[PDB]
């Protein structure tokens, strides 16, 4: 059944699941027309199919062309995000194709579980977790991929870059949804905290900057300051 | 006019014969019920004054025997059996007529609810959803479970129902998943009329028998088979024009046939909700919306 609080070790346990996220599959700029009515032009957008135990990050990038000449274009995104992900199941070997897909929108559940009749043994699953992969398009280097293609795509990336080398898949997780939690609610001091220290760089094969054990713990706290600062902002309290 | 006589009726019981039905009383002298019209299936069933748990009954057709019923003291239960000697038939009947040992079918001139109800109904496609070859009548009751629910347990005893499911291959066609499944004219017309049921007269059969025993016996996989045949035509694009027209009609007599009483446990809200309010035929079933909405506008 759905992921919650209470079975939240699932996450980083040896059965192999993905967390599928389709909130940037579709996305638009709304824009005035020479007569004034109102017109939506498309961008590039992504599947965010996500490894938890071992960060490993499927990016599918959905080009505009996509949505030429369809109709119904937020119903069609749901199929086509299912479309993509049984065909990267396909792709994988049995032994690396996930026992588990995690959707992050109950509205995920038909399209992929009717794209997935195929595989009856793989669990399709909700998840009561509100979880902040929509602010996968703040990390630069995914934003970019995204941004410049011409065609369809499928780039691969580790969201933990080298972190599992020192801390486990459950904080590792935690520092990733931390930080994705903070780009969401304010991406600009989100950003501002992350890169504020010109020393602290970022690898070329990686999206974080090179923290040491101690200055993530320091970072850490400037997230959690961040959101409740935002929480209080947005309140009034 | 046909006839099927009952031994006696040692027990107190609440029988029916089609929509109709009385009470018994333990050892009250009744012998059966004359003056039933043929050229239709019919269903006698019974209700036990002491336990009315299990309502059960049979699926009958006149021509195809003579029938009575006789109470089995040791199974507890009114029994249907044929009784093959002509003759012996006969003279019984006569002697139960001429001694008014019988109620009388009690069919209305203007009233042609029951053939609304059972159309397309055939007993030799009841006797392949209820498997018991031996007899020419087929026992249905309230606990009898559907193939389809055995798979999600005797399966002697089970109602062998056409299995329909909007999520399993044979209704979606790979590579046309999200086509297939928003609009299921390709299960309805390919894959259920063209490759199974062969024509709508078939499905419409089968849809009426699993009202029928929704209705008179509770049957609760009877019920989910009914909506479920529903709602493949509801959200099917494209249906034959004479299909929807006939579907319409049926829909009418079962809802104005429902016990008032009942509509809260024999009516899913979000099947008949999807089906007249947004589904493809949602303007296409103008009489069942009417009765639905003057009948039973909580629901929707
Ligand atoms: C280009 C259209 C096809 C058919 C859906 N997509 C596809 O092969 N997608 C894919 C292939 C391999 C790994 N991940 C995703």
């Amino acid at each position: 059944g759905a992921m919650n609080s209470s079975n939240y070790a699932e996450l980083f346990n040896n059965d192999i699941k993905l967390f599928v996220d389709d909130t940037n599959v579709y996305r638009v700029t709304v824009h005035k027309t020479f007569e004034g009515n109102v017109a939506t032009k498309a961008i590039n957008g992504c599947i965010f199919t996500l490894n938890p135990k071992t960060g490993h990050l499927f990016l599918k990038i959905i080009h505009t062309s996509v949505w030429a000449g369809q109709k119904r274009l937020s119903q069609l995104a749901k199929w086509k995000t299912a479309e993509e992900v049984s065909a990267l199941v396909r792709s994988l070997p049995k032994e690396e194709q996930p026992k588990q897909i995690i959707v992050t929108r109950k509205a995920m559940l038909d399209p992929l579980e009717v794209h997935m009749l195929d595989f009856p043994n793989i669990a399709i699953r909700p998840t009561e977790l509100r979880l902040p992969f929509s602010a996968a398009m703040s990390i630069d280097k995914l934003s970019d991929v995204v941004m410049k293609a011409t065609e369809p795509q499928m780039v691969l990336f580790n969201i933990y870059d080298d972190w599992l080398d020192r801390i486990s898949s459950y904080t590792a997780f935690s520092r990733l949804t931390l930080l994705l939690r903070a780009l969401k609610t304010n991406e600009e001091s989100a950003k501002m905290i992350l890169l504020s220290d010109p020393t602290i760089t970022i690898k070329s094969y990686h999206l974080w900057p090179s923290f040491t054990d101690e200055q993530w713990i320091t970072i850490e706290s400037q997230m959690r300051d961040l959101i409740l600062t935002e929480y209080g902002r947005k309140y009034n309290v | 006019m046909n006839t099927v006589p009952f031994t006696s009726a040692p027990i107190e019981v609440t029988i029916g014969i089609d929509q109709y039905s009385f009470n018994v009383k333990e050892n009250q002298p009744f012998h059966g019920i004359k003056d039933i019209p043929i050229g239709h299936v019919h269903v006698i069933h019974f209700q036990h004054a002491d336990n009315s748990s299990m309502r059960y009954g049979y699926w009958f057709d006149c021509r195809m025997g003579n029938f009575y019923i006789q109470y089995d003291p040791k199974d507890g239960l009114y029994k249907m059996m044929e009784e093959r000697d002509g003759a012996k038939f006969e003279n019984i009947v006569h002697n139960f007529k001429e001694r008014q040992m019988m109620v009388s079918y009690p069919k209305i001139d203007e009233d042609d609810t029951w053939y609304n109800l059972t159309e397309f109904v055939q007993m030799d496609k009841i006797r392949k959803i209820v498997r018991k070859d031996e007899n020419q009548f087929s026992y249905v009751d309230s606990s009898m479970t559907t193939v389809q629910e055995n798979e999600l347990s005797d399966p002697a005893h089970s109602l062998n129902y056409t299995v329909i499911n909007f999520k399993s291959r044979e209704a979606i066609r790979p590579g046309h998943e999200m086509e297939d499944f928003l609009d299921k004219s390709y299960y309805l017309n390919t894959v259920m009329l063209q490759g199974i049921f062969k024509n709508s007269s078939n499905y419409f059969g089968e849809l009426q028998f699993a009202f029928l025993n929704a209705m008179f016996f509770g049957n609760y996989g009877s019920s989910l088979q009914w909506h479920a045949m529903i709602e493949l035509i509801c959200s099917s694009a494209t249906v034959p024009k004479h299909m929807l027209d006939k579907l319409d009609e049926i829909l009418y007599y079962q809802i104005k046939t429902l016990p008032e009483q009942y509509s809260d446990i024999l009516l899913n809200e979000r099947v008949w909700n999807i089906c007249l309010y947004s589904s493809f035929q949602k303007n296409s079933l103008h009489n069942t919306e009417k009765i639905m909405e003057n009948k039973y506008p909580e629901l929707l």
